[PDB]
DNA sequence: TCATATTATTACGCCAGACAGGG
DNA sequence: CCCTGTCTGGCGTCCTCTCACCTATGA
């Protein structure tokens, strides 16, 4: 089977990339397994935001690095080939692993 | 009459439309003579 | 439409010109399906597909894209008498001289070379040497050598000296014969001579050197060296009433010379020693 | 003094003329006449000659010509037949019918950046594998997809060197 | 089933055409 | 060197009809 392993920043994006991804499973094959939402990633940050000396004042920074967990069942011939056309949203990290 | 397959299926329509007149072309086993002398080191062809 | 029928040599380029593609494999077809052999005699890319507008394996069902090869099939995409006009050609491992300017009588290449029939006949099935442009030693151009006649000179004059046989010898004599050059000499030794016999052995002999001038057939010709294959369509393989196929005549002589010049490409690419291969040479030359 | 000659045998009854000439050997009992006999046969280079050590008396070859399914010695002419090397028959001597092919233990598996999957979605498909997870079995072979060189975690099985 | 590759009979009748032999 | 037996190749009627018979091998 074909887990598929979307990450990024906009979770919008994200959506948008796994709906056409789905898309593009679900005319050529058949069962597609589904978009399952794994866990947020919050890396968050702390600075000191004056220049030289208020330890008191800072911002703390953080960035959601979303997850979308898409498995393919049945890899057919048309397929699999088919994801080098279907071009999705850009600063979407997909990672496709067969088996 | 005999040979040539463009020239007989313009033949058949030509009769069974009452026009009466052949367009000749080639025997095809003249091509196939051209072939089995070309088959050996011989170049035939067919000049101008 | 047209005028005359033009008849000449066909140079190693006007082979590869007529062709399609290089018949490998000696394998015909299948047999126990219906598919044929790819690459062998009767194949797909360099020929056509069986089918018209089709490719034999799987694409273009209707008519839009007529000529499009997928890898899957290594197929072209036109008629069913497209065939019967394309031929292929057998790269020929070792040279073979051809039997029509060989054994004419008189052999184009007897009256050529000024060299005997018989003596001709030995070299080229591999039981005679010939030399060619020996250099600064004590033998002709023409004249031949026997395995003791070249054992001796072997040993003798080791360094610049040449002594090949077969078709491949015959080819380099035939190439390097300046054509012009003898005519003069020939014309030359007509008229200064008053031998009746030798007259008409000289005139034979001219008249055939000048005519090859006059044309555009060159010497190195009548040599095979890429062998032309009839079309398909031209040797059918079709099966009578049960289920074998009754085969054509020249199926099984295209296929013994692909076979035997399968085995000659291996044993030339295996590093074996220089004179294995006479015997495997000569069995190509005589299929 | 035992030098090199080279036997043309029917190609494919190579093992055969070996075995049936050893033996015509020890029947017409001419042993310090020969030394050794090499005719390769794989499940096979050369598969057509057949090398022998050997010495040249007319009654040696009479014996080996008579051996069967022999055509003949190859060599200048065939009053006296030619020896070639013993470099020549070296070559065969190490493989004549050592353990080989149908056998790949470590030697399939090799990383670089020649590999093709077949055990997977990829039909029929090859790529360039730059890093791996051997560790964790696991491999970053770059196949050719969405118009450029994206990877994919493939398995060791899954993809064949 | 899928590559492997060629041997133990003679008994036509001219008629040209090329070839080694010899006075 | 000009006759000469001797050997080798190359011909041998068109059209039609009926029937049967078709490579071995093999770990
Ligand atoms: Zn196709």
């Amino acid at each position: 089977r074909i887990r598929i392993r979307l990450k990024a920043f906009d979770h919008r994006l994200i959506d948008q990339a796994t709906a056409e991804i789905v898309e593009t499973a679900k005319r050529t094959g058949a069962q597609v397994r589904g978009p399952i939402p794994l866990p947020t990633r919050k890396e968050r940050f702390t600075v000191l935001i004056s220049p030289h000396v208020n330890k008191d004042a800072r911002d703390q920074y953080e960035i959601r690095t979303h997850l979308r967990l898409v498995d393919i069942v049945e890899p057919t011939e048309k397929t699999v080939d088919a994801l080098m056309r279907l071009d999705l949203a850009a600063g979407v990290d997909v990672q496709i692993s067969l088996g | 009459k005999s040979d040539d397959v463009n020239g007989r299926t313009k033949m058949y329509k030509n009769i069974v439309d009452g026009n009466h007149q052949m367009e000749p072309g080639m025997p095809e086993s003249f091509n196939v003579l051209l072939k089995e002398i070309r088959s050996l080191g011989i170049n035939i062809e067919l000049e101008d | 439409e047209f005028d005359a029928i033009k008849i000449a040599l066909a140079s190693p380029d006007m082979i590869r010109s007529w062709s399609f593609g290089e018949v490998k494999k000696p394998e015909t077809i299948n047999y126990r399906t219906f598919k044929p052999e790819r690459d062998g005699l009767f194949c797909a890319r360099i020929f056509g597909p069986v089918k018209d507008y089709e490719c034999l394996c799987g694409k273009y069902k209707r008519l839009k894209h007529r000529g499009v090869i997928c890898e899957k099939c290594g197929v072209e995409v036109t008629q069913t008498k497209v065939r019967r006009e394309r031929m292929g050609h057998i790269e020929l491992a070792s040279p073979t001289a051809h039997i029509w300017f060989l054994k004419s009588l008189p052999s184009r290449i007897g009256l050529l070379l000024d060299m005997p029939l018989r003596d001709i006949e030995r070299v080229l099935y591999f039981e005679s040497y010939v030399v060619i442009e020996g250099g600064m030693t004590n033998l002709e151009r023409q004249q031949i050598l026997t395995e003791e006649q070249y054992l001796d000179a072997l040993e003798e004059f080791g360094d610049e000296f040449d002594a090949k046989m077969g078709a491949e010898a015959i080819q380099a004599l035939l190439k390097s014969m300046d054509l012009e050059q003898e005519c003069e000499q020939l014309r030359e030794e007509l008229n200064e001579t008053n031998s009746e016999t030798k007259r008409k052995k000289l005139t034979k002999r001219i008249k055939l050197l000048e005519a090859f001038v006059q044309s555009g057939n060159k010497p190195e010709w009548m040599i095979l060296t890429v062998l032309p294959v009839l079309p398909p369509d031209l040797r059918p393989l079709v099966p009578l009433d049960g289920g074998r196929f009754a085969t054509s005549d020249l199926n099984d002589l295209y296929r013994r010379v692909i076979n035997r010049n399968n085995r000659l490409k291996r044993l030339l690419d295996l590093a074996a020693p220089d004179i294995i291969v006479r015997n495997e040479k000569r069995m190509l030359q005589e299929a | 003094k035992k030098r090199w000659y080279v036997v043309q045998a029917f190609s494919g009854f190579e093992g055969r003329v070996a075995t049936s000439l050893r033996e015509h050997i020890k029947l017409h009992n001419m042993e310090d006449l020969f030394g050794e006999v090499m005719v390769p046969t794989e499940e096979k280079f050369f598969p057509g000659y057949v090398l022998v050590q050997m010495v040249m008396n007319d009654a040696s070859w009479h014996l080996v010509r008579s051996v069967p399914r022999v055509m003949g010695f190859i060599g200048g002419t065939s009053d006296r037949p030619a020896p070639i090397s013993d470099k020549e028959v070296d070559a065969i001597m190490n493989r004549l019918q050592q353990v080989g092919d149908k056998p790949r233990p470590k030697t399939l598996f090799e990383p670089g950046e020649m590999v093709r999957v077949n055990d997977g979605p990829f039909a029929d498909f090859n790529g360039v594998v730059e890093e791996v997870d051997y560790e964790k079995s696991r491999l970053k072979v770059s196949v050719s997809i969405f118009g450029r060189a994206t990877p994919v975690e493939l398995d060791f099985s899954q993809v064949e060197k």
